[PDB]
């Protein structure tokens, strides 16, 4: 079947610039035109460039006139598009869509098949290691009943977190967040666990975070207070 | 300042049906959610249904899931509980509220007088 | 230009129910208006098509309706597939093509109040320099909730960044948690801590404090 | 007291309607299967309401004089002589009820018709052949009710027959059957047709509203651009432009496809055009569209509308024949009803109301026998189309 794959996306800094490529595979792309379809984390779906295969038209909206440049090679059934001067505001997850010629029924079918999407973020800072804090309930707070033990992550920058309560033991009714836009750059995350019991033998808590393109796993050993 | 004087029910046979009722003037209910509150004796107001703007759905609580239903009329700014197959356990005073926030977050300001409506 | 407007944003319905959303155009478009499904993390797939007609790939169920400028899609059966968010768009001419704000449909359950379980920051936090007062509401049913936040027995606006989950499989709740990460120049001379709650399951606003 | 003089003008009434009605159902059934182009579903039906009423006539209409101006009813002892009463009512209520039903039948496909906007078919047939059995099973109650009962004219054990009813249905029916006929010859046909005619009025009335607005968008649309200071104002048009000429292709029924393509086609060129800044060529290829507008999509509103033109003839050429019935059938049901809940049990008005009662009714007698022959004329006169068959 008619399939599309975006490829070639990454971290830059502000004001870089950035390649990407949409191969098309079981279709001609002189048949049917692509265009590209932007979305915010969190927010809506907008339109953002186009072009025709076959009369070379291309066209542009507001939001990156100036500085997108859409382009297609028929040969290579590939399509690419150019960011120069991207801004921290543009980071976003970009797809490649499909859509048919007019006269007939394939231009009434909109967009039938989509890309897979590729997601590009600007930032300024650099990696580091996390640091992890504490977060215990007190004793007065929930004494004897459910005590919402906490391990606060903060000062960190991968994409893939993975942060495991008891070092990936404790499993049973966790609550882990999304990492939050914290402030000069970064971000922070916790996780919290019901754990009704008060037990020395589960008092040990020992919460691991790990950042995988800094290498650093650390881990933090609450103290029941 | 926004009366809610509740009337209706007071006293049923056990497996019977009632219908309140608790209305406001001045203070339209098409721009905001009512609530109703059983005050049991001895209890704080527990949550018993609520009622959201025109076509947003009614929610309950465990207490009266299916056995009460809540209605209102935005022309009158009217709303009514229906309450059937009652248990000896639903004796206490009802109370009607209006939220004070457009975006249903928390407030809850206004407080009913209160009309006891008994059972068995 | 030809803004489209989504009425209904979040809707809560369970299985076997009908559900029906509205778009609005904002000038007369003809049938070339679309609808599409999209889980997350996933790239959306096309469901209606001028208008009214099924695509290839789709159930029965699903269905559209044209009337003027208005457009209806509705879902007679809402089978446990249908939680997702819904797009609709408006394709006229190629370069003038705008997307509506999305619509989100979940469960409906009855309501529990939050359950607040307060926690203080650790000493380390405040021997490096800089703690974080946080606090949590735990498994309330809707989403709505309030938290305003308060030292020393005062309100005080900002670092109040907070973040709420998505609906666990276990019974369908959400949770929240805020914190107040605070330099140690102001956390020393901040003794008290208290965050006030609200729900719409909760009569009267609760708070729990700590001292340092 | 109304005098024979009554009986002579029934006599001459009943003589003059057998001389028309006869001779005019025989030319309309000759026309509707001589000509080849008069063949279709309205004209089978009123050829079959036309052909219901000469069976009806020249069976009925010589019995009824004969036994109006003689001594009794003919054939007083005789087998078959005793089935002339029987065949006299169910005749007559199943010749009523064909026409009410073809009546309402036409209402029916009329109001169908006109909903689709762009030689007796399979359904027109079985339609026409369900009403035929439904009226006789329905009339049966009168022919299997009526029976003879004996008298003494001059000392003889004479036979007239009467409704003396035998079995408890027949003396059910007997007690209440006034506002049964009432209500299925009367009302159903005046409320039925009276509901689809409406809708018929609105909806012709939007399937034309629209065709005008799109037409005119489309040429206000084109002087807009012809007079566009900037490329700002060629997209705000072309983008009408283009919304209704899609949604005018849809009411385009399958030529005239081909030529809305290629108007759409040309609007997306301008736009293009236009899109890159070029205001000149965006012009030129809006002033290109005079070839398209004026070789296919003149023709096809031209057609379109001079169609409906005829379709709106037939439906009053329909509608004219239940006016004429009803007026027809109105007066003897005036004097049926009035005789029933406010009779003249004792009133002091018998001087002058009963003699009043009595004539009307004896003439709606007759004015209701007319309509049995009267339909030939009406369609002369309104049809214009079987006149020119008429003429010839
Ligand atoms: C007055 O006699 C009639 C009759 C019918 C059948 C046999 C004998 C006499 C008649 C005869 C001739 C002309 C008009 C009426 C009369 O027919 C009739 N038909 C309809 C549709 C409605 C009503 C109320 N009447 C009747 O049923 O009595």
């Amino acid at each position: 079947e008619v399939q599309l794959v975006e490829s070639g996306g990454g971290l830059v800094q502000p004001g870089g610039s950035l390649r990407l490529s949409c191969a098309a595979s079981g279709f001609n792309v002189v048949d049917f035109s692509l265009h590209w379809v932007r979305q915010a984390p969190g927010k809506g779906l907008e339109w953002v460039a186009y072009i025709s295969s076959s009369s070379g038209s291309t066209s542009y909206a507001d939001s990156v006139k100036g500085r997108f440049t859409i382009s297609a090679d028929t040969s290579k059934n590939t399509a690419y598009l150019q960011m120069n001067s991207l801004r921290a505001e543009d980071t976003a997850v970009y797809y490649c869509a499909r859509w048919g010629y007019w006269p007939g029924e394939p231009w009434w079918k909109a967009f039938d098949y989509w890309g897979q999407g590729t997601l590009v973020t600007v930032s300024s800072a650099s990696t580091k290691g996390p640091s992890v804090f504490p977060l215990a309930p007190s004793s007065k707070s929930t004494s004897g009943g459910t005590a919402a033990l906490g391990c606060l992550v903060k000062d960190y920058f991968p994409e893939p977190v993975t942060v495991s309560w008891n070092s990936g033991a404790l499993t049973s009714g966790v609550h882990t967040f999304p990492a939050v836009l914290q402030s000069s750059g970064l971000y922070s995350l916790s996780s919290v666990v019901t754990v009704p019991s008060s037990s020395l033998g589960t008092q040990t808590y020992i919460c691991n975070v790990n950042h995988k393109p800094s290498n650093t796993k650390v881990d933090k050993k609450v103290e029941p207070k | 300042q926004v009366q809610l004087q509740e009337s209706g029910g007071g006293l049923v046979q056990p497996g019977g049906s009632l219908r309140l009722s608790c209305a406001a003037s001045g203070r339209t209910i098409s721009r905001y959610a009512m609530s109703w509150f059983r005050q049991a004796p001895g209890k704080e107001r527990e949550f018993v249904a609520v009622a959201r703007r025109s076509g947003d759905g009614a929610f309950y609580a465990d207490s009266v899931q299916g056995r009460f239903t809540v209605s209102r009329d935005d022309a009158k700014n009217t709303v009514y509980l229906q309450m059937n197959s009652l248990k000896p356990e639903d004796t206490a005073v009802y109370y009607c509220a209006i939220d004070s926030d457009t975006f249903y977050s928390g407030s809850y300001d206004y407080w009913g007088q209160g009309t006891q409506v008994t059972v068995s | 230009d030809i803004q489209m407007t989504q009425s209904p944003s979040s809707l809560s319905a369970s299985v076997g129910d009908r559900v029906t959303i509205t778009c609005r155009a904002s000038q007369s478009v003809s049938s070339a208006v679309a609808w599409y499904q999209q889980k997350p993390g996933k790239a959306p797939k096309l469901l209606i098509y001028s208008a009214s007609s099924l695509y290839s790939g789709v159930p029965s169920r699903f269905s559209g309706s044209r009337s003027g400028t208005d457009f209806t899609l509705t879902i007679s059966s809402l089978q446990p597939e249908d939680f997702a968010t819904y797009y609709c768009q408006q394709y006229l001419y190629y370069s003038l093509v705008t997307f509506g704000q999305g619509t989100k449909v979940e469960i409906k359950r009855t309501v529990a109040a939050p359950s607040v379980f307060i926690f203080p920051p650790s000493d380390s936090q405040l021997k490096s320099g800089t703690a974080s007062v946080v606090c949590l509401l735990n498994n309330f049913y809707p989403r709505e909730a309030k938290v305003q936040w308060k030292v020393d027995n005062a309100l005080q606006s900002g670092n109040s960044q907070e973040s709420v989950t998505e609906q666990d499989s276990k019974d369908s709740t959400y949770s929240l948690s805020s914190t107040l990460t605070l330099s140690k120049a102001d956390y020393e001379k901040h003794k008290v801590y208290a965050c006030e709650v609200t729900h719409q399951g909760l009569s009267s606003p609760v708070t729990k404090s700590f001292n340092r | 007291k109304i005098t024979s003089a009554f009986k002579y003008i029934n006599t001459v009434i009943s003589c003059t309607i057998f001389i028309v009605g006869m001779v005019g159902n025989a030319t309309l059934l000759r026309i509707i299967y001589q000509n080849k182009c008069m063949r279709n579903g309205p004209n089978a039906l009123i050829a079959s309401l036309a052909l219901g009423d000469l069976i009806y006539v020249v069976i009925d209409l010589p019995i009824n004089v004969f036994k109006l101006l003689a001594g009794r009813w003919p054939f007083d002892h005789n087998d078959f002589g005793v089935f002339l009463c029987k065949l006299f009512p169910f005749l007559q209520k199943s010749s009523v009820g064909i026409t009410v039903l073809n009546l309402c039948a036409l209402s029916v496909d009329r109001y169908r018709a006109v909903a689709s906007w762009s030689g007796i078919p399979l359904v027109t047939a079985i339609e026409i052949v369900s009403i035929w059995i439904l009226s006789f099973i329905l009339a049966i109650p009168e022919a299997i009710g009526f029976v003879m009962v004996p008298f003494e004219y001059r000392g003889e054990q004479h036979k007239t027959c009467m409704l003396n009813a035998t079995s408890k249905f027949m003396e059910f029916y007997q007690d209440v059957k006034d506002w049964w006929l009432f209500g299925f010859y009367f009302c159903m046909p005046l409320v039925c047709t009276a509901i689809f005619y409406t809708l018929m009025t609105c909806e012709a009335r939007r399937q034309l509203a629209d065709l005008e607005d799109n037409w005119e968008t489309l040429n206000d649309n084109l002087k807009v651009i012809e007079k566009a200071d900037n490329a700002a104002q060629v997209k705000d048009a072309l983008t009408k432009m283009r919304a209704a000429a899609l949604d005018a292709q849809k009411a385009t029924p399958p030529d005239f496809r081909h030529g809305f393509d290629i108007l759409v086609g040309q609007i997306d060129d301008a736009l293009k055009l236009a899109n890159e800044g070029k205001v000149k060529e965006a012009q030129a290829a809006a002033e290109q569209l005079k070839t398209t507008r004026n070789a296919y999509i003149q023709k096809y509103l031209e057609r379109a509308r001079s169609t409906l033109k005829q379709r709106r003839e037939v439906a009053k050429t329909v509608f004219c024949l239940v006016v004429i019935f009803a007026l027809c059938w109105f007066p003897l049901h005036l004097s049926r009803i009035l005789k029933k809940t406010v009779y003249n049990e004792m009133d002091k008005n018998r001087c002058e109301l009963l003699s009043f009662l009595l004539l009307m009714d004896y003439i709606g007698i007759n004015l209701a026998t007319m309509n049995s022959c009267i339909n030939p004329i009406a369609l002369y006169f309104v049809s214009k189309k079987f006149k020119n068959c008429f003429q010839s």
